């Protein structure tokens, strides 16, 4: 159980946004200015981390 | 005078081996490992064997050249690069002899068979007459071997050269000869063929071979001994046991 | 705390703290022809951009602003205030004349009939841009028509691509064969320049200064002082920007003579090459150490 | 306030009626606007002061 | 080995960029106005903790 708790867990952790615009990377690339993208995947990027 | 078709060609193809490895930065490293990601000619490819005797020499040029030759007699000199080799674009004009070389971007009208009538350029184009870029300097071709690489990013067109000496040998070398850069020009054009100029006496009948390839955006890892020389490389995309080297490092 | 028990403790370090100043830099004594950039009272349509290059010559950007009635710079890579400090390879100017509400679009990472038909700009562009008000001299009143732009290519331009041909834009299956009828176009439109337009419709001369980094020997910086050269000292060095601290000796490495800088595994300079005298000296950290303190309680 | 429905949206012609300087997005970018498909437009109109 | 290898993986993270402009301090502070190098230094002083 503590196995499967953990990669539930894991798998769950994905839609946090870490205070991004979104926590879909498609649509913060088809949305914002490819200069600009680059701080909004930074925050998703260090929370998986 | 005006354009005169009299020469031909022939082709066949012969294997690389580990050919085509250049310094990708100015930076001086030891007894080291790095690795880099850059346009580089792949281990054990085709490459074109062409043969004039005396033709639609416009080969294509895609992302890089590699270019190769074994001759002595000083017949291979300059080269071309475009688009449609017409009037309506820009394009290359490279052009060596004993003293200088002398580089021009303009509106060249090309005949179908370039050449120099030797000194003269009238049968190469019939005229140039709107452009900017002109440039000069110490020409580039100084049993040996000369190898070249010709590429261009970001309208950047950079020249990596190096000598080699041979022996008795009817195929490429096994080895490793590192290439060194000697100049990058902005030259911030549109390039997809090049094609190749030679220098008739009269005419006479002439004879040339030469070995042509084309790069692709590879990762390689190379060794630096404690020397400053790059002595080993290693292609990450050739089998599973270079990709678990380049892995491992 | 104000007691201590018996035993031994970690307090710090001691360091060997630098004694003078080292500044190397080549011989540049030419002036940068940055006057003949502005002030040209004619500029050059988008389409067909100029681009001057610019190298072995000392720059003093701080009379730029005596040149143009612009407002302020705007940089990317680098900060104007430290331009006279920081030495380059080359440098390009690129000047032409577009509309008021386009200026927005000469920035890395745009989209837009100027960014990807006329001039576009890389994505790691490091260089400064200048653009100014000309309604005073690119209008008249019946409106002029010596600008012109570039409306429909069939693909998108590359990062400093120049397009000059002048050809006949087909819409549809037929050939144009050198014709303006339907479906056929030409690819070129003049600007409407009229001085009664709004800021907005108003055309703006706009000049582009791309900066090189430092993987050459260096030809272009400003006017800083020379010393001496020193050696097995702690001294602070400024190599043609390049700052820091340490012993400067003897090099027994064998550069290439294409290579200027020597790196380790860390990513740090420890060989380097003199400006002025072609010669190579490595550069180690001052020494130190660390102290502790044994002592018994403080009873 | 005006509502604006059931049509292509071609903003790339906004910049030929006003002459207005630049535009000031929020959510998105300006030139990334002809791409995204949106359910409803909502324009408010008004004059203030500088 | 397990030591020598943690001591050179810790060496060699020192020259990663961390999203900023660059991996050393000095070009940074030579390259940017002060007020504004120390959202770059900020990333790096993150990442080495
Ligand atoms: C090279 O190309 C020829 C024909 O394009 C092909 O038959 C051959 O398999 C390729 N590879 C080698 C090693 O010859
Ligand atoms: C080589 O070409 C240059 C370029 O025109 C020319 O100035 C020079 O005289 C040529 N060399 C000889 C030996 O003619
Ligand atoms: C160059 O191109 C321009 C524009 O197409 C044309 O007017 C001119 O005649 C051409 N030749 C020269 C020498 O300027
Ligand atoms: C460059 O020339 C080729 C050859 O026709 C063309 O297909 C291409 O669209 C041109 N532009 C670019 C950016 O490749
Ligand atoms: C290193 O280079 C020096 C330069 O003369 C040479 O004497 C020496 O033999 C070289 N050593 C190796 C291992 O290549
Ligand atoms: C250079 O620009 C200044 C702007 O104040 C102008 O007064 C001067 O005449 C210009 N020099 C020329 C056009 O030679
Ligand atoms: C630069 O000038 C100094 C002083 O005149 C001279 O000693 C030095 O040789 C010069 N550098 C070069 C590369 O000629």
């Amino acid at each position: 159980n503590h196995n499967a708790q953990a990669l539930n867990t894991l798998v769950k952790q994905l839609s946090s946004k870490f205070g991004a615009i979104s926590s879909v990377l498609n649509d913060i690339l088809s949305r914002l200015d490819p200069p600009e993208a680059e701080v909004q995947i930074d925050r998703l990027i260090t929370g998986r981390l | 005078s005006q354009c005169v078709n009299l020469i031909t060609r022939t082709q066949s193809y012969t294997n690389s081996f580990t050919r085509g490895v250049y310094y990708p930065d100015k930076v001086f490293r030891s007894s080291v490992l790095h690795s880099t990601h850059d346009l580089f000619l792949p281990f054990f490819s085709n490459v074109t064997w062409f043969h004039a005797i005396h033709d639609n020499p416009a080969l294509p040029f895609n992302d890089g050249v590699y270019f190769a030759s074994t001759e002595k007699s000083n017949i291979i000199r300059g080269w071309i690069f475009g688009t449609t080799l017409d009037s309506k674009t820009q394009s290359l004009l490279i052009v060596n002899n004993a003293t200088n070389v002398v580089i021009k971007v303009c509106e060249f009208q090309f005949c179908n068979d370039p050449f120099l009538d030797v000194e003269s350029e009238f049968r190469v184009y019939s005229s140039a007459n709107n452009c900017t870029f002109e440039y000069v300097s110490q020409p580039f071709l100084m049993k040996n071997l000369r190898e070249f690489v010709f590429k261009n990013i970001d309208g950047y067109f950079k020249i990596y050269s190096k000598h080699t000496p041979i022996n008795l040998e009817r195929d490429l070398p096994q080895g490793f000869s590192a290439l060194e850069p000697l100049v990058d020009l902005p030259i911030g054009i549109n390039i997809t063929r090049f094609q190749t100029l030679l220098a008739l006496h009269r005419w006479t009948a002439g004879a040339a071979a030469y070995y042509v390839g084309y790069l692709q955006p590879r990762t390689f890892l190379l060794k630096y001994n404690e020397n400053g020389t790059i002595t080993d490389a290693v292609d990450c995309a050739l089998d599973p046991l270079s990709e678990t080297k380049c892995t491992l490092k | 705390s104000f007691t201590v028990e018996k035993g031994i403790y970690q307090t710090s370090n001691f360091r060997v703290q630098p004694t003078e100043s080292i500044v190397r830099f080549p011989n540049i004594t030419n002036l940068c022809p940055f006057h003949e950039v502005f002030n040209a009272t004619t500029f050059a349509s988008v389409y067909a951009w100029n681009r001057k290059r610019i190298s072995n010559c000392v720059a003093d950007y701080s009379v730029i602003y005596n040149f143009a009635p612009f407002f302020a710079f705007k940089c990317y890579g680098v900060s104007p205030t430290k331009l006279n400090d920081l030495c380059f390879t080359n440098v390009y100017a690129d000047s032409f004349v577009i509309r008021g509400n386009e200026v927005s679009q000469i920035a890395p990472g745009q989209t837009g009939n100027i960014a990807d038909y006329n001039y576009k700009l890389p994505d790691d562009f490091t260089g400064c841009v200048i653009a100014w008000n000309s309604n005073k001299l690119d209008s008249k009143p019946s409106g002029n028509y010596n600008y012109l732009y570039r409306l429909l290519r069939k693909s998108k331009l590359k990062p400093f691509e120049r397009d000059i041909s002048t050809e006949i834009y087909q819409a549809g299956n037929k050939p144009c064969n050198g014709v303006a009828g339907p479906n056929c176009y030409s690819p070129l439109q003049s600007y409407g320049f009229r001085p009664t337009y709004g800021v907005g419709h108003q055309p703006y001369r706009v000049v582009v200064l791309s900066f090189e980094l430092l993987h050459a020997p260096a030809t272009v910086c400003g006017p800083k002082k020379s010393t001496n050269l020193v050696k097995n000292k702690c001294v602070n060095f400024n190599f043609n920007g390049l700052t820091g601290t340490g012993v400067l000796t003897e090099s027994n490495k064998k550069f290439l003579p294409f290579q200027q800088f020597g790196r380790d595994i860390a990513d740090t300079t420890d060989a380097v090459r003199d400006p002025q005298t072609l010669e190579i000296l490595d550069i180690t950290p001052c020494s130190f150490g660390g102290v502790s303190v044994i002592t018994p309680g403080t009873n």
